[PDB]
């Protein structure tokens, strides 16, 4: 029943910060923490992300992470800062200064075992915890690091719960910081291991969709922010509101993990929308599973689904949904895995999000998801070859054995998408 | 006397037994509080009704039923809605964690934790029967409490009470309501678990019901409400057999006699007929011989499969309402002199009859027109066969590249239990063949 | 004749016991096997989880002995 949220780092905290703001929005909470909705299925599930206060009151099961105050400052002084639980604010004064090995190993370290003790506190008043998710960065030091040292810590007292985060992925298009290939393969070399299923929120799909589809002159991060909320708001619709399928972590972990390490996910989002100013079902239908759509900078038709999700949220036709969901599947059969059948599972909210009269969310695992971490794994290369400001990471106690370590099980994870896509039926 | 306990098992099971005791209370003057006016022997009786419900001293009319579910949703609706007073708490058990369509999970892991509880309230029921005949086990081959904790309940049962009947309505899985991409696993596992402690389990094919209410009820995108007051009029006509009685009435035990040649062959096609909306009933009305012939229409089955590319081992028609023997005796005359059926060469070509008087009754807000008689074709055909062998395609794709079978080795379960099952899918295809083949 | 009468209700009741009895056995042993399997993984897990902790203070040791 109940999911415990972690945020970690400046891009963990700001992303999870719009996912509050957006998913109250939804089930009727005002920033003060009071339900003023219209709709009873807005309660039904609200035990999944709130805590039921006293006086009649909502609170996010969130805690928020940060080896530096500066971010998390800032929540605290926006329009959803005061929803929260004081407590659950955890923060260092040092900060990770974008190295993985501080977050992970050292500065992070010191600040775990205050963190852990708010998810316990959290974790001991749930009636049934089903697990976790974390909003993070991967390029960072403080979400990629210490991030994925909570995941593990979190595990070891909490074995059998599921392990759900949302993974931005470092571009070039995006920042100026040249160590973010380090801190996201150290990350991922984490991630393969410790989590149940990653959505791969890749920065260059969101800067791409902005510039280009979106038509932004210049893209902020804010801008970037309302691609990821619209997609985590559509991946988690059929766990916070009453449905069939997927309605829990597990449920979707067990249509959706084919094997172990390929739970790295493609979210996909239709129609793409900006914060400013402005579709079929068949349309919707279609636009989901082009390249453009993509949250990950991956093309579907350069790879094969594995499994896919489909969220349907507003009123339409389910007739419709049905027979489109049907037209996609048989025209682009070629790329999905035979050996898997009736992989593609669908689901429909009579809820739109806001703004919206009709969306579709997309979750899929595809073996395309390999060129995203081609692209990583060839921006480590160029430095690592070289010897490359490894001091940042040696100083503060590793050893160039752990990098050779994380380039390996991350080239060994695209060996196995690619060993997937080329898999026959006969 | 003759006492049946029913166990709904998981969403599916729950939702169908809610469905099927809602229409039994109907058939029989039973109101959501419990009260029979019709009944005068308060506090007890030997009717045929009480085959399927106890009565208190107050007046009640109790199910012989307990619903199971590893989570409280489902079973929460049946505490809260119109029949809440019908039920007392204790038949009524939920879990706080589901088996997340893994029967490991429900076979053991989540399972484990609940089985002696659920034991201890049949035990109760079964106590307050006078002569025990069986039970009745309604669950899916997809889900993982329908799955795994039937599994588990079915191998408890043959300990606890022995070679006691146990009859299963089991859930067939369909693309079109499918919740998960497991649930062809879950069913082999299911299947093979089940098979050595089943008498006799009647299939439902999703896929079946959702084609008769898309095409015969003209219904757009049917919904498991729809579903379930469809099936509920197949379980009540196998069912009514035990909670009627008449002159001509037939027991299920004699329709079983017939319908299991060999052990492992335990799997009858059910076929309906009439499934008719009011707008298509009126001023239509469909006789003995009509209705005769829709049971060899497959149209009208509860499996997809093909009886005229097989093989029947027996026929058994189950009449209800304004039914009298001349015109059932007449019908089977027609179709047997038209030699449409073709029989195995080692068994009788026999059809055998039943009839209850009471007609079908419809629930308030249905999509089913009240039709004055109706039938329910109980048949062992070798096309049962084809509804395995498409079941088992699935299986082998995955199981090839051992996709999603990590869920389970990490539950406590080892890739020869999955080999051991197919394998017993595999051998009982082949006896499905076997009997098919004329003697030599 | 009365003592074959005899031996067939005899091979009833003890075939009826057998298959209760081997039930109750397959059963036993099927919730044993999978007992020690998961806490088998769950053991395996933490190891794993254990070893990445004892890793960790290889890595807090190696930077204080620079200073
Ligand atoms: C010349 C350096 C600039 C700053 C940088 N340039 C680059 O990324 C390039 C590609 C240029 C060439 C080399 N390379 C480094 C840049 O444009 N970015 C880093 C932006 C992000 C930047 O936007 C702009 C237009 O510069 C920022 N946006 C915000 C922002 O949205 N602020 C919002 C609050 C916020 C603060 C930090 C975080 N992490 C999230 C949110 C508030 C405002 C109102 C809004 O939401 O738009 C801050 S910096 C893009 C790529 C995402
Ligand atoms: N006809 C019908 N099928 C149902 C119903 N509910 C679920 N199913 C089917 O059953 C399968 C899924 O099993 P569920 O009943 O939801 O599973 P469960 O036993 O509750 O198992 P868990 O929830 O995993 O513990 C799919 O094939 C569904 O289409 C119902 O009310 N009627
Ligand atoms: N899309 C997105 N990316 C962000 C945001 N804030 C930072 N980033 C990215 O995060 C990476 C650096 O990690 P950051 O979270 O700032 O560092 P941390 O505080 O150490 O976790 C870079 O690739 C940034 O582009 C944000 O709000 N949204
Ligand atoms: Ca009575
Ligand atoms: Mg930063
Ligand atoms: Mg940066
Ligand atoms: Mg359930």
């Amino acid at each position: 029943r109940e999911i415990v949220h972690i945020q970690a780092g400046q891009c963990g905290n700001q992303i999870g910060a719009k996912f509050w703001e957006v998913i109250s929005d939804e089930h009727g909470i005002d920033p003060t923490g009071s339900y003023h909705g219209d709709s009873d299925l807005q309660l039904e599930r609200i035990n999944v992300y709130y805590n039921e206060a006293t006086g009649n009151k909502y609170v996010p099961r969130a805690i928020l992470v940060d080896l530096e105050p500066g971010t998390m400052d800032s929540v605290r002084s926006g329009p959803f800062g005061q929803i929260f639980r004081p407590d659950n604010f955890v923060f260092g004064q040092s900060g990770a200064g974008n190295n993985w090995a501080k977050g992970h190993y050292t500065e992070g370290a010191e600040l775990v075992d205050s963190v852990l003790d708010v998810v316990r506190k959290e974790s001991e008043s749930c009636d049934c915890l089903q697990g976790f998710q974390l909003t993070h960065s991967l390029g960072g030091g403080t979400g990629s690091g210490m991030g994925t040292l909570l995941i593990s810590k979190i595990r070891e007292e909490y074995p059998d719960r599921i392990m759900n985060t949302f993974s931005v992925m470092p571009s070039p298009k995006v920042s100026d910081t040249v160590v973010e290939p380090y801190n996201a393969t150290l990350s991922v070399h984490q991630l393969v291991e410790n989590t149940d299923e990653t959505y791969s929120i890749d920065n260059e799909a969101l800067y791409d969709i902005c510039f280009r589809t979106l038509k932004l002159t210049t893209p902020t991060y804010g801008d970037l922010n309302h691609l990821v909320s619209a997609t985590m708001s559509g991946v988690t619709t059929c766990l916070r509101f009453p449905g069939q399928l997927n309605a829990d972590l597990r449920k979707l972990a067990v249509n959706m993990v084919p094997f172990p390490r390929l739970h790295f996910f493609m979210p996909g989002f239709a129609p793409l929308t900006s914060r400013g100013s402005q579709l079929t079902v068949p349309e919707l239908t279609q636009q989901m599973f082009d390249s453009k759509n993509m949250m990950a900078a991956c093309d579907p038709r350069h790879g094969r689904y594995l499994t896919v999700a489909a969220v349907f949220r507003g009123r339409m036709s389910m007739k419709e949904v049905d027979e489109q969901m049907l037209n996609v599947q048989n025209k682009n059969s070629s790329y999905f895995v035979e050996w898997i059948p009736n992989n593609v599972k669908t689901a429909v909210c009579d809820i739109p999000p806001r703004g919206l009269k009709m969306s579709a969310t997309f979750i899929g695992n595809s073996t395309a998801i390999q060129e995203l971490f081609k692209r990583i794994s060839e921006q480590f290369t160029a430095m690592f070859r070289r010897k490359a400001f490894l001091h940042w990471y040696t100083g503060e106690g590793m050893d160039e054995m752990e990098f050779t370590e994380a380039e390996s099980n991350m080239n060994d994870l695209v060996s196995e998408y690619q060993q997937y896509q080329d898999a026959t039926a006969d | 006397m003759r006492e049946c306990i029913s166990i709904h098992v998981g969403q599916a099971g729950v939702q169908i037994g809610n469905a099927c005791w809602e229409l039994y209370c109907l058939e029989h003057g039973i109101q959501p509080d419990g009260q029979m006016p019709s009944d005068k022997t308060i506090g007890g009786g030997d009717d045929s009704f009480n085959t399927f419900f106890s009565e208190t001293g107050a007046g009640k009319h109790v199910p012989r039923a307990v619903f199971v579910d590893l989570e409280p949703t489902v079973i929460d609706e049946v505490r809260t809605g119109t029949y809440r007073q019908l039920f007392h708490p204790e038949q009524l058990i939920t879990g706080k964690e589901d088996a997340a369509n893994n029967y490991a999970r429900g076979h053991y892991t989540i399972g484990k934790e609940i089985i002696d509880l659920v034991l201890d309230r049949i035990r109760k029921l079964a106590d307050q029967c006078t002569g025990l005949q069986g039970f009745l086990v309604f669950h899916s081959f997809g889900g993982g409490t329908g799955s795994g904790f039937t599994s588990l309940l079915m191998e408890r049962l043959s300990v606890d009470y022995g070679k006691k009947s146990k009859l299963e309505f089991s859930i067939y899985p369909a693309p079109q309501v499918s919740t998960a991409v497991v649930e062809p696993y879950n069913s082999i596992l299911t299947t093979h678990t089940t098979l050595e402690h089943s008498d006799c389990a009647f299939m439902v094919d999703n896929e079946a019901i959702y084609d008769i209410c898309r095409r015969n009820l003209d219904i757009e995108r049917p919904t498991y409400t729809n579903l379930n007051r469809l099936i509920g009029q197949i379980v009540s006509s196998i069912t009514a057999s035990l909670r009627f009685d008449g002159a001509l009435n037939v027991d299920l035990t004699e329709f079983q006699t017939n319908l299991v040649p060999y052990p492992r062959i335990h799997f009858p096609l059910a076929t309906y007929a009439p499934v008719i909306s009011a707008e298509k009933a009126y001023h239509e009305q469909l006789s003995v011989a009509e209705i005769t012939n829709a049971c060899f229409e497959p149209a009208n089955q509860m499996v997809k499969c093909d009886p005229r590319h097989g093989k029947y081992m027996a026929c058994c028609l189950l009449y209800r309402g304004d039914v009298v023997p001349k015109d059932v005796n007449a019908a089977i005359a027609t179709i047997k002199t038209k030699r449409t059926i073709q029989f195995v060469d080692w068994c009788p070509t026999g059809f055998k009859v039943g009839i209850n008087y009471q007609p079908p009754t419809v629930v308030p807000g249905g999509d089913l027109a009240k039709v004055q008689r109706a039938v329910c074709m109980l048949s062992n055909t070798t096309a049962i066969a084809e509804a395995w062998a498409r079941l088992d395609h699935k299986f082998d794709l995955m199981y090839a590249k051992r996709a999603f079978v990590h869920w389970y080795v990490g539950e406590g379960m080892e890739e020869g239990e999955f080999s051991e099952a197919r394998e017993d899918m595999a051998a009982l295809e082949k006896d499905y063949e076997e009997v098919g083949v004329d003697s030599v | 004749k009365r003592e074959h009468e005899r031996e067939v209700i005899q091979k009833a009741i003890e075939e009826n016991n057998n298959f209760i009895k081997m039930a109750k056995e397959k059963l036993a042993q099927k919730m044993e096997s999978n007992k020690e399997n998961r806490e088998a993984h769950l053991a395996a897990m933490l190891e794993r989880l254990q070893e990445k902790d004892k890793h960790a203070e290889e890595v807090r040791k190696n930077k204080e002995l620079k200073e």
